[PDB]
This record gives structure tokens, C-alpha cells and sequence, in this order.
């Protein structure tokens, strides 16, 4: 059985829990004579899986007191009665053997608001409730304690001080919480000791306690699959891949591939977004320190094709934050009314995670900067618009939630998301000239094999004015012409690597995506504000 | 027991339930001499949790006479005639022994409206009191009283003069009204002698009936929770200001904001539009009397409609943590539904649940989704989106009281907004915040930081003579940039400084990134007004 | 360009429950 040890991982809301019941009973000799009744109903609230129906269990085999258990549906009945009856023929049997808990499970699905349903028991089972814990001298012996997930669809006379009182909150466990979580589901297991746990709690950041015990036992099952003697960290490295928790279970992001090796010649950018998302994770203590809020996402705008979306990629797998993506204008309902939660529920669930990161790539068709000042389109869809600007910064308190937008140009952006405490950084990425097209070649070359040495500068040269995504065609259609010569092995192909061969035919073919004309929108801006203002 | 001296808050209404259950069973030669019989039962009716079932239990022991109580959903069984059975045996109870009083505990679950149910047995329950109460002859010296939160869903057929004679409404005490409800709720405790529960009255606001009893519950257990490291104690308002913190949201419980405070010292250069919103908000709760000398109702309407980065949108946090006064919030359109209902509904509860916890402040920000009211059908705009409009009209002025309720309003373009809001009695305030100038750049800065060594021997005033034409948005990156620099000249090897003495270093190449927001065009939109 | 703003909900015939007349 589960106890006072178990249920470790929290200490703000478990002591406030503890001196709620087992308190009034270990102790009545100062609650008499002080003229305040101890509190008798309690509540938790927050996020599913937690564990908030957990706690009930381990309280009810540390005080040894007699427990009652109540499903939610397991009242509701046909035969009109008894759905009360049954109601009524627990608070009694609970009312004898003084002390008795009593434990009422699902008040999000029971007893709802009256005046926003229509259910014609529903306005009986909702009030039936109430005369059963304050009524007429009621509430002498019994405690009354709920476990909901939902407490904005519970009935508004229900939280008040003489059923519900004194209200707790279960959350997500981050701030030194998420160690004692797995210090616990580990004692009962046979582990190595060979590896840490200090650096495995500021791993994953999303978990609800419920997914640290799928962490344990996604290892649990990889090492007996491995074996077909303990467990070692390779079986949690395996864990840690394909997390999934439950509170980003909608969005899934683990489809790509490696990153941090592809991108090359941009060092001034690639370190810019290592000084952004890895700063307030890995050292929040220097924040603390200086008491200031740290920099918010980024901002990418520019040449398509220049790596703009596969940079955001280099922060989906190298990080140890979490990623939600979301594909330009997914979150656009063709309902007037919705039009707003899913953006909500983005950023709802990434407040939950405590960091993340997200992304909001082709912001042309998020942002749409004002309905006023277009009127030959007719939009005026100002809705999405002023949703995602309280929301980022908004009227809440920020937990490290950071933004993360790609777009090609900043003129049809609003500028009021384009200032600092939204999106921050206005970063442009250059085009590469004689200095970024050389460490191209090698990088998007890693995994391919070569021949003996061969200069890659002449195709710098050749190339001028080419975007990244100008780059490929000139490799990949050398990787075409390959396999060519792969089709003549019939009676092996005595060759593993790639040679010359192309530079007579594909060098030749300089292609342009970007015009000479659209490359002048552009390199139009040349922001004003210049070096050499400090004091003297 | 309770008793009339244990029950507090209204005081007008407690007469009218002593003059009508009590009087005609103490003084019994005043009917029968002139007028008519003496009437019935009331049916008590308001918000939950106002003294209305406490209010029923002073009358069954003051009184003396015979009391049966009866609960809604408690007279329920499976068998056809017994769903009213109970009912009725219980009416002939209270006849035999004259006379008696019949408490009957939420009626609204066995009284419904009987032309909107249908295909059901508790219309055979709800004319069973239509025969019951008043019917051939079966009414002689019994009274049967009532509580109940709901009287919208109650049949027409039960409140005439017969059954149930007034709807006396136990509503939300006032100035020197909820003073009494604390005090006797603290009588039986044992208090110190520097309480001063006259303070108490003046900073709780929507405690009505029971978060002023939990007020003294969660303050009590405090005392409990520093004593644990026979022994006398006694309470000193060091857990008065603890429990206020979180004990209000009886029936704002979903609106409920937190956790964020700047103790209105963390913005600057407002000098006057601090003191501005703060006597919009001081006077009518701190100072009742000198508005009702005058007779004439407080402003409380205010819109910010600055340039996007000025400070307009956590301004509203600033009066969020330092007025004595509930915060409702509504971040931009997080409350429209698509269910033709709900679209205009959700205006409506929040502002009678504001209008039940007075005084108090809501926030509507980015008023921009809110106030599309002129254009219609525009292509993609959609119709039937001015109905949130109409019904957001009517319940800034309306056809209500002066519940004193306060409105805040945050847009950055105050020509979309719909000009039937732009009006006195709805949103008069209407306050521009333009960029600050030199002068004001000096106080930007030091409200910022607030906590940082600032390098004794330096000046920040170069900051505020240069950098022209930024708003209070751009100030906060500049800032930030020369910490982001800061902890990367001290995440090295330490094998340097273990101190946060931030220097001029950080801040040269801070003002290299510094860019400016609001361009030179957008900000003539704003000047083009000149009122 | 037109965006539906209801979803006008028109149906649900809630529970019923019934009455044992006993037998004897
Ligand atoms: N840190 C933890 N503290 C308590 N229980 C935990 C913890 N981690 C995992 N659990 C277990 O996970 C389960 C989730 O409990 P609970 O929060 O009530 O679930 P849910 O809210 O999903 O219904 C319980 O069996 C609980 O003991
Ligand atoms: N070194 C590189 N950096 C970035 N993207 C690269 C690089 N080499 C090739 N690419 C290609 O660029 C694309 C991703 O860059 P990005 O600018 O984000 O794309 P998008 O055109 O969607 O904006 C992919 O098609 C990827 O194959
Ligand atoms: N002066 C007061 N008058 C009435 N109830 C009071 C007073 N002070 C505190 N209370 C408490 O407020 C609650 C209101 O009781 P009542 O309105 O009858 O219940 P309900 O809100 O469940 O219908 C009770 O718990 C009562 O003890
Ligand atoms: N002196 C200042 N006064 C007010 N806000 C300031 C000041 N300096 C920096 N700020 C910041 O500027 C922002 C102002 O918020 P607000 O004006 O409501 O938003 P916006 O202008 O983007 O709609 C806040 O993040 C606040 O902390
Ligand atoms: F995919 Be990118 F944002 F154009
Ligand atoms: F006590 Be009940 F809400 F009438
Ligand atoms: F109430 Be008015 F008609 F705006």
C-alpha cells in the first residue's frame, strides 16, 4: 500500500493536505476552546496526471480512519431516485465510526453548473449535494475530499466555505521538483549504479509525474528486449527519445533528423540562438541573481531558401527543451466563434511545459498586420491577430515560453508584435560570399562519401549571388548522375565514393531563384540606429 | 443554537421574516381584530452564501414551535405515488400540531418551469404544491418557508398570494453593514487587543457571508502553523494580511488572477497618468461620503490607446496588486463562442458577478476584437458579430444601478475602435501615452533594474540626452542585451568574478543591437488627432 | 470569405428514469 513516503515530489501543497485531516485528529486538544471549526472539504485542481487521485489513497492508510470510495457515474442510476438515494446512504454509513473520510471522485462529469447544462436529473444530483454537507446540523463527523481536473465545470455553489474550502493546486513540478519523483519509482527497481539522476532531472521538462513512471518503464521494457540484471542509462537514453508526454501529446515533432552539423558559415546566428533557449534552462541561477527578465524567441526573415526553417530545426533536437510545431495557418477554423482556443491551447499547453519552444513559420498568414488599413482585400480578420499579441506577452506572468517565427518579408508584419518583449531579435540572414560557401560544402557533405581531394572554391567562385537552397541541385544532381553508372554494374560497381563527372553539365546550369529585382526589397531596410553612442 | 443576534449583514429585510412568523404566532389578536388572515412563508432568494439557510435555523429554536425539515431531491423514490407521498404526509404533520414551521431546502430542483420540461414525473410533484399549500381547505395556521439560489427556474404558478407572498433578497452588504458579520463570527475566539476589525470591512469587498467566516478560518490556521515548533494564543494581524491574499473568489473563482505585481514602483515616467488612474479608483471606495454629498456618480471608464511598446497592457497589473479591489480579466477575444448564445452571454455573467463582488476592476485588453461593430458584412469580417457589441453597450450604463464597477481598456489603434463605446458614462478617461521624452528617459531605467548593482562611479543620464524616439518596450531590450552579455562574461571556467557587477562593456555593444520599433510614419497616426 | 458563427445545437432527449409499481 501507498503511504506518506510514496507520495513524495511535492511539499507546498502536501503539508497543506496533511494538517487538513490528520491534524484535527492527532490533535483536538487546541482545536477546542479557540472557536473555529478545523476544515472539512477539500479540493485539488490542476492538470490530468498529476496525481490528485492518488493522494486520497495514501492519506486514508496513514491516519487509520475508516474510507469511503465514490466514481463519479456510479451514483447516476435510472429509476428516478436512488441517484440521490445513493448519495444519501454513503453520508450516513460515513456519519457513524467517527472519524470517517469519504472520498467523491469526477465532479467534473456530476453535478455541473445548473443555468449551462440541460440534463433534468442534473438539477437534482447538483443540489442533493449541497443539503448533504451543510444543510440542517450537518457536517459533524465526515471529510469530504474531491480530485478534479476541471473545476471551472463544477457548480459555483460548490466552492465556497462550508462544502469546499480552502482550495490547493497540484501543477507540474519543475522548480527542484522532478528528482524526488524519480527517487521513489526507483528504490522498488534494481538500477546500476553507474550513472547520476541529478542530470537526468533537467533533461525533460514537460513531464506530469504519471510520464516520469513511463520513463522508468519505457526502460524497463527496453532491457528485457535487449536481453532475450538491473538496467543501465542506454535503456533510458532509448526513454528519453520518443517522450511524448501527455501534456504535448497532440503535437509530435520527433520526425526529423539529426541537426548542429548541417548548417554551416552562419556562426553569428547559429550562437545567437544558443545564447536564447539554453541560457534560462541550464543556468537559472544567473537570472535569479540579477533579477531580470531574460530574452524572449527570435525573428527570421529574409531570402527563402536560406535556412530559415531548418535553423529552427537545429533547436527541435539538440535542446533539451520540448518543440510544438505548428504548420503556418493550421491553427485557422473556418467557425467564427473558435478562431482563438487554438491558439490558446498552443500556448496554454506551452506555459504547462516550463520551457519550450514553438514555431510559427509563413507569419504573412499569421500575422496580417491591421484589418483597419486594408480594406481592398476585405479581411478584417483582427480576431487571430489581437489573440496571439496577449498571449506571448499578454496579462499572465511569463514562464520561459519562447516564440520562434519564419517568414521572408517583415512589411506585412504588425509592429506590434515586432516589438522587443514579443519577438525581439530582428536578425537578418545574409547571403553567402566567398566566406559561408566553402564550409557549405563540407557540411552538407558529412555523411556522403569522397573522393581524394578535390578544391571546392572554384564552385564559390562560379556561384555568386546563390541562396542555400541554390547550393542544393548543384550536389544533389551530382548524387543523380552517381547512380547512373550504378545501372551499368550488370553483367558491382567498382567505385564508392563520388568523383568529378558533373562540374561539365551542372555547373553550367547557374540557376537563380532569387531575382536580380527581388533581391532589392530586401536589402532596403539597413536599420538606422548605428554603434559608437556610449558615455564618455 | 443560533439566534437572531447570531445572524448579521441585512437588517431592513430581517424584520420583514420576524414580522410575519413570529408575530402572528406571539400576537395572535391583531389579524382576527381588523384585516385580513396573517400571511405565509416567504421564499428566500440571492447568491449562495449569504446567511440563508442559518437564517432558517435561528426561527426553529427562538421560535419554539414544532420545525420538520425537508430537503429538495431528499422526497425521491422509485414508486409512482411516493415521489408525492412524502410530501404530502408531511403537510398533514405539521396540521396536526398547529402551529408549526416546514423548511423546505432547494426547491428549485422539485419546481422547475413546467412548460419547458417535458415527458417527465416531477410535473406531477410540482402540481402537488399547487393543491398542497393553498388548496380546497388545507390551509389553516402552518407557514412553510424556503432557501433557495435560483429564482428564474421557479413556475409562476407558486408565487402568488396563497403559497409564497414576498422574494425577500439577501444581497451584498455595504460601508458600515459588513462590519457586524465579522465580528460575531469572531466572538467565541480568543483575539489579541491591536486587532481592529473596522480596517477589515474596508478592504474586503465581495466576502459576503462565508469568505468573511473563512477569512477568520484560514487567518486561525496560520496561528496553528507557527505555533507547531495547554498554551494560550492569540492573533495579531500578522495572518489578517496573509489569509487576504487568496479568500475572496466565491463567485469569481474562474476569473481568478495571479501571480503578477510590480508594486507600482517597476514603471516610470507616468508621473501623471499614475495619479490620474489611481483617484479614478481611491475615491469612490475610499471616500463614500463626499460622492453621495455631491450627488452626482464617479468616472469610471478608461482607455489606453498609445503606441504598442509605451507600458499600456501591464499597466493594468500595477492596479491589479494595489487597490483594494477584485481584478477581472479578459485577455482579448478569449471569451466569444460559436454557439449564437454564448457569443453575448459571456459578457453578461461576468459583469453581474462584477457587479455582485463591488467595488471592483475589470480588464478588457486589445479591445480591437471586441469593438468591430461599423463594418458589416465586410467580406471576411462575418456578420452577427455586432451583437457582442449591442450587448457590451448595455452593460457599461445600460438600464442597471451604479454598482460602481470599473472598466479598463487597452488598444493600440484608437480609430477601430466603435465610437457608441467612445462616450462619456462608458469609457470617458480617454488618456494618450506618448514615447518618453529626455526628461522621462531618466526615470526608465532605474524602474527597471531595480535590484542591480549599478556600478557606483557611473552615470546613466548619456542614455537619456541619446537614443531618441524609442518607447518603453525598446528601453527593456537594451537592458536585457547587457545582462545576456553579463552572464556570458561569467559562464566560463571560474578556475571569474563572483559578483554581478555589470559595467559599461556590457551596455557598448548593447546599444549596437538597440533598433527602434515604432517608425517615423506609424507615430503620425497617433499626432494626427491633436484633441 | 463567410465564416459560420453557430454551431446551433438542436438535439439531446436527456436520461428518463422510471417508476416500479410493486406487485403483490
Ligand atoms: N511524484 C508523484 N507523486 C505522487 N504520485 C505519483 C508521482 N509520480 C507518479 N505518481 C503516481 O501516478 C499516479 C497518478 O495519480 P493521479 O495524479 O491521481 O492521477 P490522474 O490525475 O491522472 O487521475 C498515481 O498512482 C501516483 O501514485
Ligand atoms: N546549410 C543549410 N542551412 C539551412 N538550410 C539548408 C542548408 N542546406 C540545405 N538547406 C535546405 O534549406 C531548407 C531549410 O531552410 P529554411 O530556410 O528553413 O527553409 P524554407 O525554404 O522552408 O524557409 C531545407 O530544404 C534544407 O534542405
Ligand atoms: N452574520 C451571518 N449571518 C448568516 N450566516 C452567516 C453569518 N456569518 C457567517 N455566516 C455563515 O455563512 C453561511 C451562510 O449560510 P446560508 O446562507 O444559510 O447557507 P447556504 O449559502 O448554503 O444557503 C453559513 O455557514 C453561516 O454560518
Ligand atoms: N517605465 C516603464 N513603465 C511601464 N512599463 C515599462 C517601463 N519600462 C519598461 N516597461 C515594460 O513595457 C511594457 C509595457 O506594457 P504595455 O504598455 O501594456 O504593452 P504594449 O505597449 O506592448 O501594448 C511592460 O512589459 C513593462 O514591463
Ligand atoms: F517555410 Be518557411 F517559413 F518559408
Ligand atoms: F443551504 Be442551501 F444552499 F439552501
Ligand atoms: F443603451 Be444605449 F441605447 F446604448
Amino acid at each position: 500500500e501507498v503511504g506518506y513516503d510514496d507520495i513524495g515530489g511535492c511539499r507546498k501543497q502536501m503539508a497543506q493536505i496533511r494538517e487538513m485531516v490528520e491534524l484535527p485528529l492527532r490533535h483536538p486538544q487546541l482545536f477546542k476552546a479557540i472557536g473555529i471549526k478545523p476544515p472539512r472539504g477539500v479540493l485539488m485542481y490542476g492538470p490530468p496526471g498529476t496525481g490528485k487521485t492518488l493522494m486520497a489513497r495514501a492519506v486514508a492508510n496513514e491516519t487509520g480512519a475508516f474510507f469511503f470510495l465514490i466514481n463519479g457515474p456510479e451514483v447516476m442510476s435510472k429509476m428516478a431516485g436512488e441517484s440521490e438515494s445513493n448519495l444519501r446512504k454513503a453520508f450516513e454509513e460515513a456519519e457513524k465510526n467517527a472519524p470517517a473520510i469519504i472520498f467523491i471522485d469526477e465532479i467534473d462529469s456530476i453535478a455541473p453548473k445548473r443555468d449551462k447544462t440541460n440534463g433534468e436529473v442534473e438539477r437534482r444530483v447538483v443540489s442533493q449535494l449541497l443539503t448533504l454537507m451543510d444543510g440542517m446540523k450537518a457536517r459533524s463527523n465526515v471529510v469530504v475530499i474531491a480530485a478534479t481536473n476541471r473545476p471551472n465545470s463544477i457548480d459555483p455553489a460548490l466552492r465556497r466555505f462550508g462544502r469546499f474550502d480552502r482550495e490547493v493546486d497540484i501543477g507540474i513540478p519543475d522548480a527542484t521538483g522532478r528528482l524526488e519523483v524519480l527517487r521513489i519509482h526507483t528504490k522498488n527497481m534494481k538500477l546500476a549504479d553507474d550513472v547520476d539522476l541529478e542530470a537526468l532531472a533537467a533533461e525533460t521538462h514537460g513531464y506530469v509525474g504519471a510520464d516520469i513512471a513511463s520513463l522508468c518503464s519505457e526502460a524497463a521494457m527496453q532491457q528485457i528486449r535487449e536481453k532475450m540484471l538491473g538496467v543501465t542509462m542506454d535503456n533510458f537514453r532509448f526513454a528519453l527519445g520518443n517522450s511524448n508526454p501527455s501534456a504535448l501529446r497532440e503535437t509530435v515533432v520527433e520526425s526529423v533528423n539529426v541537426t548542429w552539423d548541417d548548417v554551416g558559415g552562419l556562426d553569428e546566428i547559429k550562437e545567437e540562438l544558443k545564447e536564447t533557449v539554453e541560457y534560462p534552462v541550464l543556468h537559472p541561477d544567473q537570472y535569479t541573481k540579477f533579477g531580470l527578465s531574460p530574452s524572449k524567441g527570435v525573428l527570421f526573415y529574409g531570402p527563402p531558401g536560406t535556412g530559415k526553417t531548418l535553423l529552427a530545426k537545429a533547436v527541435a533536437t539538440e535542446v533539451s527543451a520540448n518543440f510544438i510545431s505548428v504548420k503556418g495557418p493550421e491553427l485557422l477554423s473556418m467557425w467564427y466563434g473558435e478562431s482563438e482556443s487554438n491558439i490558446r491551447d498552443i500556448f496554454d499547453k506551452a506555459r504547462a511545459a516550463a520551457p519550450t519552444v514553438v514555431f510559427l513559420d509563413e507569419l504573412d498568414s499569421i500575422a496580417k498586420a491591421r484589418g483597419g488599413s486594408l480594406g481592398d482585400a476585405g479581411g478584417a480578420s483582427d480576431r487571430v491577430v489581437n489573440q496571439l499579441l496577449t498571449e506571448m506577452d499578454g496579462m499572465n506572468a511569463k514562464k520561459n515560453v519562447f516564440v520562434i517565427g519564419a517568414t521572408n518579408r517583415p512589411d506585412q508584419i504588425d509592429p506590434a508584435i515586432l516589438r522587443p518583449g514579443r519577438l525581439d531579435q530582428l536578425i537578418y540572414v545574409p547571403l553567402p560570399d566567398e566566406n559561408a560557401r566553402l564550409s557549405i560544402l563540407n557540411a552538407q557533405l558529412r555523411k556522403t562519401p569522397l573522393e581524394p581531394g578535390l578544391e571546392l572554391t572554384a564552385i564559390a567562385k562560379a556561384t555568386q549571388g546563390f541562396s542555400g537552397a541554390d547550393l542544393l541541385y548543384i550536389v544533389q544532381r551530382a548524387a543523380k548522375y552517381a547512380i547512373k553508372d550504378s545501372i551499368e554494374a550488370h553483367r558491382v560497381d567498382p567505385v564508392p565514393y563520388i568523383t568529378k563527372e558533373h562540374f561539365a553539365e551542372a555547373m553550367k546550369t547557374a540557376k537563380r531563384s532569387v531575382s536580380d529585382a527581388e533581391l532589392r526589397r530586401y536589402e532596403a531596410y539597413s536599420q538606422q540606429m548605428k554603434a559608437s553612442r556610449g558615455q564618455f | 443554537e443560533v439566534g437572531y443576534d447570531d445572524i448579521g449583514g441585512c437588517r431592513k429585510q430581517m424584520a420583514q421574516i420576524r414580522e410575519m412568523v413570529e408575530l402572528p404566532l406571539r400576537h395572535p389578536q391583531l389579524f382576527k381584530a381588523i384585516g385580513i388572515k396573517p400571511p405565509r412563508g416567504v421564499l428566500m432568494y440571492g447568491p449562495p452564501g449569504t446567511g440563508k439557510t442559518l437564517m432558517a435555523r435561528a426561527v426553529a429554536n427562538e421560535t419554539g414551535a414544532f420545525f420538520f425539515l425537508i430537503n429538495g431531491p431528499e422526497v425521491m423514490s422509485k414508486m409512482a405515488g411516493e415521489s408525492e407521498s412524502n410530501l404530502r404526509k408531511a403537510f398533514e404533520e405539521a396540521e396536526k400540531n398547529a402551529p408549526a414551521i416546514i423548511f423546505i431546502d432547494e426547491i428549485d430542483s422539485i419546481a422547475p418551469k413546467r412548460d419547458k420540461t417535458n415527458g417527465e414525473v416531477e410535473r406531477r410533484v410540482v402540481s402537488q404544491l399547487l393543491t398542497l399549500m393553498d388548496g380546497m381547505k388545507a390551509r389553516s395556521n402552518v407557514v412553510v418557508i424556503a432557501a433557495t439560489n435560483r429564482p428564474n427556474s421557479i413556475d409562476p404558478a407558486l408565487r402568488r398570494f396563497g403559497r409564497f407572498d414576498r422574494e425577500v433578497d439577501i444581497g451584498i452588504p455595504d460601508a458600515t453593514g459588513r462590519l457586524e458579520v465579522l465580528r460575531i463570527h469572531t466572538k467565541n475566539m480568543k483575539l489579541a487587543d491591536d486587532v481592529d476589525l473596522e480596517a477589515l470591512a474596508a478592504e474586503t469587498h465581495g466576502y459576503v457571508g462565508a469568505d468573511i467566516a473563512s477569512l477568520c478560518s484560514e487567518a486561525a490556521m496560520q496561528q496553528i502553523r507557527e505555533k507547531m515548533d495547554l498554551d494560550s494564543l492569540g492573533v495579531t494581524m500578522d495572518n489578517f494580511r496573509f489569509a487576504l491574499g487568496n479568500s475572496n473568489p466565491s463567485a469569481l473563482r474562474e476569473t481568478v488572477v495571479e501571480s503578477v505585481n510590480v508594486t507600482w514602483d517597476d514603471v516610470g515616467g507616468l508621473d501623471e497618468i499614475k495619479e490620474e488612474l489611481k483617484e479614478t479608483v481611491e475615491y469612490p471606495v475610499l471616500h463614500p461620503d463626499q460622492y453621495t454629498k455631491f450627488g452626482l456618480s464617479p468616472s469610471k471608464g478608461v482607455l489606453f490607446y498609445g503606441p504598442p511598446g509605451t507600458g499600456k497592457t501591464l499597466l493594468a497589473k500595477a492596479v491589479a496588486t494595489e487597490v483594494s479591489a477584485n481584478f477581472i480579466s479578459v485577455k482579448g477575444p478569449e471569451l466569444l463562442s460559436m454557439w449564437y448564445g454564448e457569443s453575448e452571454s459571456n459578457i453578461r455573467d461576468i459583469f453581474d458577478k462584477a457587479r455582485a463582488a463591488a467595488p471592483t476592476v475589470v480588464f478588457l485588453d486589445e479591445l480591437d476584437s471586441i469593438a468591430k461593430a461599423r463594418g458589416g458584412s465586410l467580406g471576411d469580417a462575418g456578420g452577427a458579430s455586432d451583437r457582442v457589441v449591442n450587448q457590451l453597450l448595455t452593460e457599461m450604463d445600460g438600464m442597471n444601478a451604479k454598482k460602481n464597477v470599473f472598466v479598463i481598456g487597452a488598444t493600440n489603434r484608437p480609430d477601430q475602435i466603435d465610437p457608441a463605446i467612445l462616450r462619456p458614462g462608458r469609457l470617458d478617461q480617454l488618456i494618450y501615452v506618448p514615447l518618453p521624452d529626455e526628461n522621462a528617459r531618466l526615470s526608465i531605467l532605474n524602474a527597471q533594474l531595480r535590484k542591480t548593482p549599478l556600478e557606483p562611479g557611473l552615470e546613466l543620464t548619456a542614455i537619456a540626452k541619446a537614443t531618441q524616439g524609442f518607447s518603453g518596450a525598446d528601453l527593456l531590450y537594451i537592458v536585457q542585451r547587457a545582462a545576456k552579455y553579463a552572464i556570458k562574461d561569467s559562464i566560463e571556467a571560474h578556475r571569474v568574478d563572483p559578483v554581478p557587477y555589470i559595467t559599461k562593456e556590457h551596455f557598448a555593444e548593447a546599444m549596437k543591437t538597440a533598433k527602434r520599433s515604432v517608425s517615423d510614419a506609424e507615430l503620425r497616426r497617433y499626432e494626427a488627432y491633436s484633441q | 470569405a463567410a465564416a459560420a458563427a453557430a454551431a446551433a445545437a438542436a438535439a439531446a432527449a436527456a436520461a428518463a428514469a422510471a417508476a416500479a409499481a410493486a406487485a403483490a
